[PDB]
């Protein structure tokens, strides 16, 4: 779930980018340092908005990098456990159930879904149906869910779905 | 022990600002409108396109005005940050949708005082 | 309301030249013209005589507070 | 570089002192 | 198509096919194709028949780039072509050079004519120099430190009609003047005796002149003789105007009408 926060961050600008363009240049560096990455603190961070101020440059000693400890106003998307979104089915697979929530993607098995909802191999397109029919899921369909497990693979967030609780499909 | 449902999360995410759907959809759009403009600039990544095609599919309204309207009716209330996205955003139809996919409503308000919220927000759809 | 000496002890200025020269050995505009000379540290002694180096000193007081002071600011000895 | 920034100098006003008499000649018009 | 893998379905005509010319026969030169067909090239791709080999079309030893208007991968043969066609008032001129050579191409032009050439010092830059006086240039090294934004690169028909050419009318109103002299491009040892010199034929009348000095182009000299002293003040021509004791005039004639008004002080 999306969110604004204020955030710091500190970037080393080689000397050989002093000169009338130094501020451009450290946005440009910041621009391009903090944008689609994550952290296990913070969480995925989307894009820059603004930034606040630019820190004094401390030059160190015995080398020409200054730093600027900078603090931008970004935004960030860190889902938690027991929240619901409104996500997309990507993939429909006998083993499970793909979507797409932003910058993540989850994941729902069989055994989640109800017993109503059986398999469709027969035909082409992989979609779930019930005994009378009537209900029908497939891909490219706003279908809800229920974040109820959170995971980070090296800053690439990976949650899991649920699918469970009443009320979860076609609105 | 971080979970949503019972409305608990870390010191640093607890002072966080929510946004909206539509919100986030208008300031990538403004962004990717700024950034577009001004030749000789990086271009978007992936991660920027799948976002927006992500937020562009459940804009339930696309006037600005519209969020600020529903943050100002919304903010006069007693609820937490959190309720202010998620009921803003999946829009249920009933109380007993929303008292069910959300377990915080469940003995925190009446059924006719958010039925109303809900049938308000459902008409400031466009 | 800065209460600092206005005049740059020797510890400061063999500093700042020191920064400036390893600044300029390392590909950084000059802010002055060259007369026709290649060492940086001769380089950092022309800008200092010439008051264009952009570094600003910090003089860290016993409290804790601390003054900034510009090289083109205050008054030079050598 | 041999081609230094030339608009960017700042004009240096002299100073004197000249105690002379109000007796040259006179303006004109901005038409 | 077996063994060479190579077909001559795969290569097209008008499309560059490297031949690598490792040797000739007799004219020609026959070498390896990349797809490892036999490419012989004949005496026509290099235009030597009853000469030397062609050795400046064909690379010998090496690949050379040519037109590929042949398949012959299975025949043995290459067509080639050796040679690089086979493979196929105020004007603003461009240039896609260096300082000193520029210079010999300036004093032909009439004043007005800009001309935009790259910079010399950094990178990204770019200089505008525009026609001042005879052998007076001004370089505007654009980052005279002219702030832009970086949206104008594309399009450059708008910098000079900005701050070029109503700072140009404005510097060529000043050549028409009526007291106007260059003195060998307005040397200050040249320009001092002739205040002195011009006194003596009238004590009463104090007349004056302009002149723009040439190693700082862009700052007139505007001289007087208020007593047997003499003084020199220096003005700026802003791209909106002039900058004379700090006031900027909209036009030309205000710096003129209001110099008359003010020298009367003893200063």
């Amino acid at each position: 779930m999306f969110y604004h926060i204020s955030l710091e961050h500190e970037i080393l600008l080689h000397p050989r980018y002093f000169g009338p363009n130094l501020l451009n240049t450290v946005k440009q560096k910041l621009f391009t340092e903090v944008e689609g990455t994550c952290t296990g603190k913070y969480g995925f961070v989307i894009a820059v908005t603004t930034i606040d101020n630019i820190g004094a440059g401390v030059i160190q000693p015995g080398r020409g990098f200054v730093l600027y400890p900078v603090k931008y106003k970004a935004i960030v998307f860190r889902p938690f456990k027991g929240e619901v979104v409104d996500a997309v089915v990507t993939q429909v697979n006998k083993v499970g159930l793909f979507t797409e929530i932003g910058p993540m993607s989850c994941f729902i098995s069989r055994h989640s879904i109800p017993s109503e909802m059986e398999f469709d191999p027969n035909s082409n397109p992989p979609c779930y149906k019930t005994m009378d029919e009537d209900i029908v899921i497939q891909q490219d369909d706003e279908i809800r869910l229920k974040i109820v497990g959170t995971r980070v693979d090296k800053n690439d967030i990976f949650a899991i779905g649920s699918l469970m609780d009443d009320y979860l499909g076609l609105v | 022990e971080e979970d949503a449902s019972q409305l608990i999360f870390p010191k640093e995410f607890e002072t966080a600002e929510t946004l909206l759907n539509s919100e986030v959809h208008m300031l990538l759009e403004h962004r990717k409108q700024q950034n577009e403009s001004a030749e000789d600039e990086q271009e978007l990544s992936e991660v920027f396109m799948k976002t927006l095609n992500y937020t562009a599919r459940f804009s339930r309204f696309k006037n600005r005005e519209t969020i600020a309207s529903v943050r100002s009716l919304l903010l006069q209330k007693k609820l937490h940050k959190f309720e202010l996205a998620c009921l803003a955003n999946l829009c249920p139809e009933t109380a007993e949708e929303s008292k069910a996919l959300i377990p915080s409503l469940e003995g925190r308000f009446e059924d006719e005082e958010l039925q109303q919220i809900l049938d308000d927000i459902q008409t400031k759809r466009s | 309301k800065r209460i600092t000496t206005p005049y740059m002890t020797k510890y400061e200025r063999a500093r700042v030249l020191g920064t400036r020269a390893l600044q300029i050995a390392m590909c950084a505009p000059v802010m002055v013209e060259l007369e026709g000379e290649t060492d940086p540290l001769l380089i950092a002694m022309k800008e200092l005589k010439a008051r264009k180096i952009p570094i600003i000193i910090r003089r860290y007081l016993p409290d804790g507070s601390y003054e900034d002071w510009g090289v083109d600011e205050l008054i030079i000895s050598d | 570089g041999a081609t230094p920034a030339y608009g960017a100098w700042s004009p240096s006003v002299g100073s004197g002192m000249t105690p002379g008499a109000a007796g040259f000649s006179p303006s004109a018009a901005s038409d | 198509n077996m063994l060479t893998k190579e077909t001559p379905e795969t290569f097209y005509i008008g499309k560059l096919i490297i031949c690598n010319v490792t040797g000739i026969a007799h004219i020609g030169v026959k070498t390896r194709l990349d797809n490892g067909v036999t490419g012989f090239i004949p005496t026509k791709f290099l235009s030597d028949k009853v000469v030397k080999r062609p050795e400046e079309r064909v690379k010998v030893g090496m690949t050379v780039h040519c037109r590929i208007m042949k398949i012959d991968i299975e025949k043995f043969s290459a067509d080639l072509t050796c040679r690089t066609s086979d493979l196929m008032i105020a004007h603003p001129s461009f240039h896609n050079i260096n300082f000193k050579q520029a210079e010999k191409m300036m004093e032909t032009m009439d004043q007005g004519d800009v001309i935009i050439r790259p910079s010399s010092k950094g990178e990204n830059h770019l200089t505008v120099t525009w026609k001042v006086s005879d052998g007076i240039y001004q370089h505007v090294d654009v980052r005279a430190t002219l702030w832009i934004n970086s949206e104008e690169f594309e399009d450059l028909d708008e910098i000079v009609a900005r701050y070029v050419q109503p700072m140009a009318s404005f510097a060529r109103d000043l050549l028409n003047h009526k007291y106007y002299q260059d003195c060998s491009g307005g040397d200050r040892k040249k320009l001092e005796e002739l205040l002195i010199k011009t006194k003596k034929e009238k004590p009463t009348f104090i007349p004056y002149f302009i002149c723009a000095c040439k190693e700082l182009p862009g700052k007139f000299l505007l001289g007087y003789q208020p007593r047997g002293k003499p003084r020199i003040e220096y003005v700026t021509v802003t791209p909106e105007g002039f900058r004379y004791r700090g006031q900027i005039f909209p036009t030309v004639n205000g710096l003129f009408r209001w110099f008359k008004d003010h020298y009367q002080d003893p200063v």
